[PDB]
């Protein structure tokens, strides 16, 4: 609600958690050490 | 539809098979044959004169199944609404196979609800149950007592003439607590 | 592909999904906020302010390192009744690197357990820890040896299930999720044995299939293989397998090494179906010793299959298991682990598979000494796959034709559960998840309707419960 959006900015806290586990997602070929593979994403967050 | 000292059996045999059963204290019904014994009331008052009248929306007379009459003239519509069977899994089953899914009850003891369920079984949804008034206003002040229930039993009122003038102003509120279950689809 | 199906259904991962905070309930007693006292700690005022105030009193319980497996039993009976104890002897603690399961936490968590025990009190006991076990591979783990406590824990679990409560796991460093969440948490109804808690809300452990859509990408085992506890049947299969695929070099290393009953035979086995394979009599416990083992391999060919095998057990019961009994019956693993990690930072590894077992996985009566090593090496792997270097912690089950992996326990979870994988379908296992640089796969034989008349029998729980066929 927008109220609660007020909250989360008045006191200035960052929605910026991790990925979600909810969705199914598999999140173990989400990422590799190499950042070139095929199937990996880079960031290690977001507010989701 | 069955006399009385007779639902009390139609009821006992129907819950032994666990299926839908219910019974009224209603003294008249329809669509079931008692008219079969009076027939110096419905005959008997008119006098309609020979002259044309302007109409209305049209009606589809369910007294035959899936009738698709609309309605009918005869001096026996009164026996035959009272007597002859509304043939219900007809009427009900072409009413859901095509846009008609919304049972707009108007009294607290419908006789469709077995049509309901059987809809359930096929195809058709959103089979409502419109209760009838639950009292009302006393007066403007009385005006909330029953007008509260009157409002919860299906009948909506008009709520910019009960604020018509209260010196009432608007105010944020918390909106619809949207009841959630997990719906996902995954690849 | 109709083969890889089984393979499907053998690797498995562990998922966090967001459970809930559970049903808060006003508690009534007392419940001990159990740590230590070097420090002054805001944890525990945090955990305590919606303690008192769930209706029950805060009483603080120091324990230092092996201070007794008694001490705790007759404080908690001066005490009187208690309705459950709060284990903050795990909060921001630096990892000994004199030993991973040398950790003072697992220790004094094994010894209030054990004192619960002998106390009379039952009460459940609620290990609080600071990101001990990963939500997820978004977030990082700040120590895989608090993740050996999450492990003795699940293994707890199946033995006192009433002095047993779970473990909750909060942010390192923040407080807010303990003053957030504790109070519905230890009294939570929901029957969750393992809380994570976060700033996005409250997470349990879950059982979930992995797929396995034959990914394209193929592992290769190019370079040379350094197999600890080669000459041990696990690493003796996965070498066997790795020769062969065509590994170039083997490196069984191993305590006995030559000396091994069986050693001679597997390493002709692996020249026959390989070649340039070698064996050696070296210790892993020792850093310098695996310093020098790394610096002895030849230049010719680059190391970057580092397999570790070796694993020592005599017992897991509860009763005796304290944490320096844990270290010495693990340091094999976890210590080998640790060395061979920090000594491979700089090698551009393709394959770091630690060979963990089920133990961590979910709870095992009989290996609660070996499950801590298995969670330090899935904690590591954690680690490890999160930089840039690829890691496998593969949770194997019973292994046919093992040492170490067959025992009593072993035929016990065979007749209530788990049996030995066939190799020649492990193999492949082993080879998928290498395929999709897996972190941590699961890969077993489980079967659920029979294994679940024992496991979520006396401890219901929802850690099997995002499985479908679990509810059978």
């Amino acid at each position: 609600t927008p109220e609660e959006f007020w909250e989360l900015l008045s006191e200035g806290r960052d929605a910026v958690a991790g990925l979600p586990t909810d969705r199914g997602w598999d999140l173990d070929s989400l990422f590799h050490p190499d950042p070139t593979r095929s199937g990996t994403a880079h960031q290690r967050g977001g507010g989701f | 539809a069955g006399d009385s000292d007779e639902l009390d059996r139609l009821v006992a045999s129907c819950t032994t098979e666990c299926i839908r059963a219910k019974r009224l204290a209603v003294d008249y019904a329809s669509h079931s044959s008692h008219v079969e014994t009076i027939r110096d009331a419905l005959h008997a008052e008119l006098g309609e004169d020979f002259h044309p009248l302007p109409g209305f929306v049209p009606f589809f007379s369910t007294v035959t199944g899936r009738w698709t009459q609309p309605d009918e003239l005869d001096a026996g519509y009164w026996y035959r609404n009272l007597r002859r069977t509304v043939r219900f899994a007809d009427a009900v089953r072409a009413l859901a196979e095509q846009g008609y899914r919304t049972f707009l009850e108007v009294s607290a003891h419908p006789i469709l609800t077995a049509a309901i369920e059987e809809i359930g079984d096929g195809s058709g949804a959103d089979l409502s149950a419109i209760h009838s008034l639950r009292r009302g206003d006393g007066s403007l002040a009385d005006f909330g007592e029953a007008l509260s229930r009157a409002f919860a039993a299906g009948v909506a009122v008009d709520w910019e003439s009960v604020h018509l003038g209260t010196g009432a102003r608007r105010v944020p509120l918390p909106t619809y607590p949207f009841q959630r279950e997990r719906v996902w689809l995954e690849p | 592909s109709t083969e890889v199906d089984e393979v499907s259904a053998l690797r498995y991962r562990i998922e966090w999904r967001p459970t809930g905070a559970g049903e808060p309930a006003r508690l009534d007693g007392t419940w001990l906020v159990a740590k230590y006292a070097g420090t002054a700690d805001e944890t525990s005022t945090a955990a305590r302010e919606a303690l008192e105030s769930a209706g029950a009193r805060v009483r603080e319980l120091v324990v230092d390192a092996r201070c007794g497996r008694d001490e705790l039993a007759e404080r908690l009976r001066s005490v009187g009744e208690v309705a459950g104890v709060l284990s903050l002897l795990a909060v921001d603690e630096a990892e000994p690197e004199e030993a991973p399961l040398a950790l003072a936490s697992l220790a004094d968590t094994l010894s209030l357990v054990q004192a619960m025990v002998s106390a009379e009190l039952g009460c459940p006991l609620w290990t609080v820890t600071e990101s001990a076990v990963a939500t997820g591979p978004f977030e990082r783990v700040r120590n895989a040896a608090h993740g050996a406590l999450w492990g003795v824990g699940r293994v707890i679990a199946l033995e006192n299930p009433a002095v047993w409560g779970g473990l909750v796991d909060v942010p390192a460093g923040s407080v807010a999720e303990l003053a957030r969440h504790l109070a519905a948490v230890v009294s939570g109804g929901a029957g969750e044995d393992q809380l994570a808690l976060r700033a996005d809300g409250v997470y349990g452990r879950r059982w979930v299939r992995a797929a396995a859509p034959a990914t394209d990408d193929e592992w290769k085992p190019t370079g040379t293989v350094l197999v600890t506890g080669g000459t041990g049947g696990v690493g003796g299969q996965i070498a066997r397998w790795l020769a062969r695929r065509g590994a170039p070099h083997l490196l069984l290393v191993s305590r006995s090494g030559p000396d091994a009953d069986g050693a001679g035979e597997l390493v002709a086995e692996l020249e026959a179906l390989g070649a340039r394979t070698t064996v050696a009599a070296c210790d892993v416990t020792d850093r310098e010793s695996v310093r020098e083992l790394l610096g002895g391999i030849g230049d010719d060919v680059p190391l970057s299959a580092v397999f570790h095998a070796a694993a020592t057990l005599d017992d897991g019961t509860v009763d005796t298991l304290t944490g320096e009994r844990i270290e010495r019956a693990s340091r094999a693993k976890v210590l080998g682990a640790r060395n061979l990690h920090e000594l491979t930072r700089e090698l551009d590894l393709t394959a770091f598979v630690l060979f963990s077992s089920f133990a961590s996985a979910f709870g095992a009566p009989g290996l609660g000494g070996y499950a801590p090593g298995n969670a330090y090496l899935d904690g590591l792997a954690q680690q490890r796959r999160s930089d840039g270097l690829p890691a496998t912690a593969v949770a194997w089950g019973t292994w046919a034709g093992s040492g170490m992996a067959e025992g009593p326990v072993a035929d016990r979870f065979r007749r209530h559960g788990v049996i030995e994988m066939p190799p020649e379908t492990a193999c492949r296992a082993l080879q998928n998840a290498l395929d999709r640089a897996e972190v941590c796969p699961i890969v077993i034989d489980v079967r659920w309707d029979r294994f679940l008349l024992a496991y979520t029998a006396q401890r219901p729980t929802r850690l099997f419960d995002e499985i479908d066929d679990a509810r059978r």
